[PDB]
């Protein structure tokens, strides 16, 4: 009984996310390259959920252009926004955003009840 | 680097914070062992009050070290204003000069000689003063007496390194920063051999300093105007060695006398040696 190699990614649909890009925000970065950066963070950041136009956080994204803040810290500037609360947690039980922050903030879910204390 | 916001959303003194990056603290997502990227080998980040214990400590406990922090208020503040220094006014003192004339220039003289920094009643000079407006003294000579005086060494001599006297030395007698490694090398030698004299000797005698108010003229900043020979980061360099009206060259302060030139940005605008 023979698989393709990749045919456990396949079935499980994680073919995209299995190996995963990485995207990183590079020196005297071109108009374009920083695009892809807030593209791919709001994607990942926020959930997979779709952002409107009037959803986007300009203050925060033009501080990431000019280098007055990292990714990391645009990372937090998205995570503490009216939007971020609003979706999660303002709805969400205290079980189910902490599991959701853990995903969003790192790739990996929750080991152990202990992370959730 | 500019800081674009004094102070959090929530309220918090944000804080400038610069480190040597380390492989660990960042590293590009790439195959073979982890590198930080050159460009960022001292990085910076601004951080609130509450998160600054927990940043330090993070970054210590990676091979991170704090090259140092500063309040981001003090920092994004205007370059100094060259103002009084782009045309710095300069005193003639004629021969049969009034009796207050003689005074101008002893004032301008403290100011210029010693920096912004004060001069209490019982440090000012009576004798060298008395020699000056009885004739007897240039103001060249005068000059030569303060740098001499154990003032100027107290201050600026004894407190720093020969490498910070040297510069420090520069913009009193001169208005020009230093230009180039090798300006800073020659002194240090001169001191070595001959002594503190024959350095302060050797400022009053050179040229440049006889070419601009060469004698009967106090002297005044020719940096941050444009000057004959001077490298174009020399200009640079006197931001850094001016800084404001009401900013002075001060053993007095916490580890007062430190360097305002980097040894390296000297290397830049010339080696050889
Ligand atoms: C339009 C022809 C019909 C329609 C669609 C519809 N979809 C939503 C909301 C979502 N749709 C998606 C779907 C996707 N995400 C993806 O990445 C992909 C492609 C890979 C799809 C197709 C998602 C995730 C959402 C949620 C958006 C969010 O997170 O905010 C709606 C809106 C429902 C709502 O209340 O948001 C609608 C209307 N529905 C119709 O009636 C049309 C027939
Ligand atoms: C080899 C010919 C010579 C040499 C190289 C050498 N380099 C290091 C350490 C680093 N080198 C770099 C270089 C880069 N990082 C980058 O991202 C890039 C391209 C974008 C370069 C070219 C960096 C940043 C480091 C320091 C941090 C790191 O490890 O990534 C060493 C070791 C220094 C140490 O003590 O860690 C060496 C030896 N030095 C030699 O001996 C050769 C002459
Ligand atoms: C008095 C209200 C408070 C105080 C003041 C204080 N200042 C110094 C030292 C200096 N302060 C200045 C001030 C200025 N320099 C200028 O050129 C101007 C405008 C043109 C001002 C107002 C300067 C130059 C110095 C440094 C030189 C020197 O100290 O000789 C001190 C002395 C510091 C020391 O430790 O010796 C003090 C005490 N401090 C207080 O206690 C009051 C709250």
């Amino acid at each position: 009984e023979a698989t393709p190699d990749a045919a456990a990614q396949t079935k499980l649909g994680i073919t995209a996310v299995a190996p995963d890009q990485a995207v990183e925000l590079r020196p005297n970065f071109g108009e374009a390259e920083v695009q892809a950066v807030i593209r791919a963070a709001y994607k990942q950041i926020f959930g997979n959920t779709y952002i409107l136009e009037a959803d986007r956080v300009v203050i925060a994204e033009s501080l990431l252009r000019n280098g007055s803040i990292s990714v990391r810290e645009f990372v937090r500037l998205l995570a503490k926004s009216d939007l971020y609360r609003d979706r999660f947690f303002r709805t969400a039980s205290n079980n189910r955003f902490i599991e959701l922050n853990f995903k969003h903030f790192l790739g990996r879910a929750p080991y152990s009840q202990a992370e959730i204390g | 680097m500019n800081v674009l916001t004094t102070s959090s959303q929530r309220g918090g003194k944000l804080f400038k914070v610069t480190m040597t990056l380390s492989p660990a603290l960042s590293h590009h997502p790439w195959p073979s062992l982890d590198t930080y990227e050159p460009s960022q080998n001292s990085y910076s980040v601004v951080v609130p009050l509450d998160r600054l214990l927990a940043e330090m400590t993070y970054i210590k406990n990676k091979g991170g070290r704090v090259l140092d922090i500063s309040p981001a208020d003090l920092e994004a503040l205007g370059p100094p204003d060259i103002s009084s220094v782009a045309i710095p006014l300069k005193v003639e003192l004629w021969a049969k000069a009034d009796v207050s004339d003689v005074q101008a220039a002893i004032v301008a003289a403290y100011k210029q000689i010693f920096g912004n920094t004060y001069v209490l009643e019982s440090e000012r000079l009576t004798s060298a003063e008395s020699l000056l407006r009885n004739g007897s003294i240039s103001v060249r000579e005068f000059v030569r007496l303060l740098a001499k005086s154990e003032l100027y060494k107290e201050r600026f001599f004894f407190c720093t390194s020969n490498n910070r006297f040297t510069e420090l030395n520069f913009k009193h007698f001169l208005g020009r920063a230093p230009y180039n490694q090798s300006e800073i090398a020659a002194h240090l030698d001169r001191y070595q051999t001959f002594g503190y004299d024959a350095e302060i000797d050797s400022y009053i005698d050179s040229d440049e300093y006889i070419q601009a108010f060469g004698e009967n003229v106090v002297p005044y900043y020719r940096g941050f105007k444009s000057q004959s020979g001077q490298t174009v980061e020399s200009f640079n360099r006197m931001f850094k060695l001016y800084r404001g009206d009401a900013g002075s060259d001060t053993n007095l302060n916490l580890q007062g006398q430190k360097r305002r030139v980097d040894p390296k940005n000297l290397l830049r605008s010339g080696r050889g040696i």
